């Protein structure tokens, strides 16, 4: 008896989705279907520095007095950006429900730029990247990204390259605020004690203005610096995508994968449309690191020859559990709403997810794991003191058994 | 290895074996290099051999008049 949500989409192509629940706080946002795969390498910041500006004041609202009304109600303003999806989302009352609504729409649509404020935002964005090499995990999934979608609009990250940050400007945004925003891509999706009707009308009423080959590549990558204490390493293969349902199997796997050897094991199932990254990044020492390696490469030929029906039992469990990613709370569901009218075009119960990981068994498992592991050619990104790490052939090898 | 070295800063792309052509350009480049590479060798490896060539040749012949008779002997 899941709360169904519903869903109104506009003329102009603005489906609007909503989930009822008690909470008497709910979480209103916006997704458009715009993120760095839709960017041709000279706006490969766009993305990225509008969700700076974005909040830095409208036409309607100029400046600071904007944030001012959403300190008003005590509301929380959140956005963010990834190569597909860019959210826009406010987490409030339920009775502040129409000024939250109008105020997202300031954000999607007669949003201002001003020029003082790219300098500003540019400074923000430059320096956060000459800060954000620090994070390493993330320096090790761009590099994978990298170099597993070499030469396509998936290979460049959400940030883009210092050099485009420096050298864009208003008209540049402009044009990617007018070419990415379009009506039919995009959803009002809203979690929590919202009424649909209520929401639909004020879609109506405001929002109602919005106008109307992926490659994967196995190379490897390695970034050598013998001076960071901890090395990350991450190995993918290529992933089904959105759309193919076997991806369910595909997380009963990684829920049988679990982490078992050197510390920071884990395990990652990214989807883009009919694309995407399986696999593991762990991190470790300098010894660990080849070991570890060898102990996940076996797991996987574990999970393609020899699964059996307890770990089965256990990664379904597991992934149950992991429907509480649904949860109950505005901001988690609204997300989930969000995606998924962005990617399937629909909301999938959560029944409907439990037929699909009930149906899925050893026999099965170990088909797709096969489709999909075995004899595969990998991505590999590692940074820090990675010499141990082993070269290609190693790692290809690794990736089947002569047994 | 993992303590072979100390390196820094040194990022090294690659290729899968399956995903690149097995003999890109093999003669396409193949013979400009081995000729290259000829020439920058040629003038320190080949003089010597040319003059064992000689002095065998000259060993030889040299012998060979040496065995011949000398008409003004016995005569």
């Amino acid at each position: 008896s899941v709360p169904e949500t519903q869903v109104s989409i506009l003329d102009n192509g603005l489906r609007v989705a909503s989930e009822q629940s008690s909470h008497a706080t709910c979480t209103v946002g916006v997704w458009i279907d715009a993120g760095s795969r839709y960017e041709t390498e000279k706006n490969n910041g766009a993305g990225y520095f509008l969700e700076h500006l974005a909040f830095k004041g409208t036409k309607n609202r100029p400046g600071n007095a904007l944030e001012k009304e959403v300190e008003s109600i005590g509301a929380h303003l959140n956005a963010y950006s990834t190569r597909e999806h860019t959210a826009y989302l406010i987490k409030a009352l339920s009775k502040d429900l129409p000024k939250v609504v109008e105020l997202l729409a300031d954000i999607v649509q007669n949003s201002s730029l001003e020029d003082s404020q790219i300098e500003k935002e540019r400074d923000v964005i430059l320096r956060e990247m000459q800060e954000n090499d620090a994070s390493m995990q993330n320096v090790v999934f761009d590099y994978l990204h990298a170099t597993a979608f070499q030469g396509t609009p998936l290979a460049q990250a959400v940030e883009g390259p210092s050099e485009n940050v420096r050298r864009l400007s208003r008209t540049d945004l402009t044009d990617y605020l007018n070419r990415h925003y379009k009506a039919p891509r995009m959803v009002l999706a809203a979690a929590g004690g919202v009424e649909h009707q209520q929401l639909l009308d004020l879609a109506q009423k405001h929002l109602s203005s919005v106008s109307r080959p992926c490659r994967f590549t196995g190379s490897e990558i390695r970034h050598r610096d013998d001076a960071l204490p901890l090395a990350h390493v991450a190995i993918a293969v290529e992933g089904p995508g959105w759309a193919n349902p076997d991806n369910v199997t595909l997380q009963v796997a990684n829920a049988i994968i679990g982490h078992y050897l050197c510390q920071s094991f884990q395990t990652f199932n990214i989807s883009y449309s009919d694309t995407g990254l399986l696999g593991a990044h762990f991190v470790c020492d300098a010894m660990s690191i080849d070991d570890m390696v060898f102990f996940l490469q076996g797991q996987w030929m574990r999970l393609c020859t020899s699964a059996t029906e307890s770990e089965v039992t256990r990664g379904k469990n597991i992934l149950r559990n992991a429907l509480v990613s649904h949860l109950d709370g505005t901001t988690p569901v609204c997300e989930d709403i969000g995606r998924s009218l962005l990617t399937y075009g629909r909301r999938i119960p959560l029944a409907e997810w439990e037929s699909r990981i009930q149906e899925v068994d050893a026999q099965m498992l170990r088909d797709i794991c096969s489709k999909y592991f075995y004899d595969q050619c990998p991505a590999v990104a590692g940074y820090g003191p990675i010499e141990q790490l082993p070269d290609y052939n190693r790692i290809r090898s690794g990736m089947f058994w002569l047994r | 290895f993992g303590n072979l070295a100390r390196i820094r800063h040194v990022i090294s792309y690659s290729l899968s074996p399956f995903e690149q052509r097995a003999f890109p350009s093999y003669f396409s480049k193949g013979i400009p290099n081995v000729l290259r590479r000829t020439r920058e060798r040629i003038l320190r490896v080949a003089p010597p051999f040319v003059v064992v060539y000689l002095i065998y040749t000259w060993g030889n012949q040299e012998f060979e008049q040496s065995k011949r008779k000398n008409p003004a002997m016995y005569e």
